[PDB]
């Protein structure tokens, strides 16, 4: 999974 | 890990200027690179994302240029409030900061005055001694402290402080203290230390003699 | 608006543990992810962890990759850091940062807190001891005397100088305190002051240090040569 993607 | 360098490290600049900062990325980030802003004491604020885009509620004195792996933060117009240190991140890979930009007030070249202060007799009796070197009032802050001891350049038993920039006059201070145990320190006779700085046109000499004052 | 408060921030021995909270006010907490950001001399702005808006993605940096952990409760709107076997290297202000909402492939934080500070040592609570840095022939210059106060061997910040009760404000420097290889802060605080009122001014400096209760006057006497 990417770290940098959508958290919210 | 990308890492993030600025340049410089210090600027040195008068209201109304217009000045760049500059941000390198080991790699290439493509545009993802933001700009944040910290005064001392005081929380990051961000300023622009996106490399270009300005946030809400930031003047438009800032703005922003760059991609891939070189990026540039240029205000416009330095205003009293722009005084302060402004850091670059990458946010492609995790999230990484350069080291950081103190933007500080530029006045004239002040030479420093340097004063020496031997141990006390009170710390004496303690068994350690404390030699303090003080270089006071001075511009810009680049300044070379060398102690030598009966002509011995000393090394590794020092530490030297640094105040920030005066509020009033714009000028910083520091201090250079050396530490000997006591049976040392009563072994050695001339405590000097060298003060290089570009306020003096060459380097400056401040010594005592044990025990004479 | 949105508004971050940290807290739990203390000194604490290597290899014990801490726990720090962010509680956030001004915002729908629960839909934003979060991020923990340390800063310190010796490691700049440095990123910490993030966890996702719901608690499960948590990602963490390699310096504290199986001692430091990130979680939140939504029902109180509280993100947590718990610090396990802590080192002298975690010591830093630790500020906690809302994810922003701007919609892009890529995504950061906006809004920063005003951070906790955590300091590991093993060193124990000591109060300073004040040595005079007293006025002489090698500390004058235009009829200007400079004086001072070396404050060593405490432990931990901060400590407050003031010269003659606060009376004395001008031209004084008070140093940012060094960490010694001991492990104890000192530093020192000076001041200019007319060479003529060295005979007729006495000068004090005031130094208290809360963690130890202690305050320490000392007079700097001049000295004849």
């Amino acid at each position: 999974p990417d770290p940098n993607a959508n958290p919210n | 890990d990308i890492q993030m360098t600025q340049s410089p490290s210090t600027l040195s600049a008068s209201v109304g200027d217009r000045v760049t900062i500059t941000c390198r990325a080991s790699q290439s980030i493509s545009s993802w690179l933001a700009w944040y802003q910290q005064k001392p004491g005081k929380a990051p604020k961000l300023l622009i994302y996106k490399a270009s885009s300005l946030e809400s509620g930031v003047p438009s004195r800032f703005s922003g240029s760059g991609s891939g792996t070189e990026f540039t933060l240029t205000i416009s117009g330095l205003q009293p409030d722009d005084f302060a240190t402004y850091y670059c991140q990458q946010y492609n890979s995790y999230w990484t900061f350069g080291q950081g930009t103190k933007v500080e007030i530029k006045r004239t070249v002040a030479a420093p005055s340097v004063f020496i202060f031997p141990p006390s007799d009170e710390q004496l009796k303690s068994g350690t001694a404390s030699v303090v070197c003080l270089l006071n009032n001075f511009y810009p802050r680049e300044a070379k402290v060398q102690w030598k001891v009966d002509n011995a350049l000393q090394s590794g038993n020092s530490q030297e402080s640094v105040t920030e920039q005066d509020s009033k006059d714009s000028t910083y201070s520091l201090s250079s203290t050396l530490t000997l145990s006591k049976a040392d320190y009563e072994k050695h006779k001339v405590y000097a230390c060298e003060v290089t700085h570009q306020g003096l046109s060459s380097p400056v000499t401040k010594s005592f003699n044990r025990g004479e004052c | 608006q949105v508004q971050l408060v940290e807290s739990g921030g203390n000194v604490v021995q290597p290899g014990r543990s801490l726990r720090l909270s962010c509680t956030a006010s001004g915002f729908t907490f629960s839909s934003y992810g979060m991020h923990w950001v340390r800063q310190a001399p010796d490691k700049g702005l440095e990123w910490v962890a993030i966890i996702w808006y719901d608690g499960g993605n948590k990602f963490y940096a390699d310096s504290v990759k199986g001692r430091f952990t990130i979680s939140r409760d939504n029902s109180k709107d509280t993100l947590y850091l718990q610090m396990n076997s802590l080192r002298a290297e975690d010591t830093a202000v630790y500020y906690c940062a809302k994810a922003w909402y701007k919609i892009d492939d890529k995504y950061s934080m906006d809004v920063w807190g005003q951070g906790t500070t955590v300091t590991v040592s093993s060193a124990s609570t000591k109060g300073p001891s004040v040595f005079p840095l007293a006025p002489s022939s090698k500390s004058t210059s235009g009829g200007t005397a400079a004086l001072g106060c070396l404050v060593k061997d405490y432990f931990p910040e901060p400590v407050t100088v003031s010269w003659n009760s606060g009376a004395l404000t001008s031209g004084v420097h008070t140093f940012p305190a060094v960490l010694q290889s001991s492990g104890l802060y000192s530093l020192s605080s000076v001041v200019t002051v007319p060479s003529s009122s060295l005979g007729t001014q006495t000068y004090i400096c005031n130094v208290n240090h809360k963690p130890s209760n202690t305050k320490v006057d000392k007079k700097v006497e001049p000295k004849s040569c």
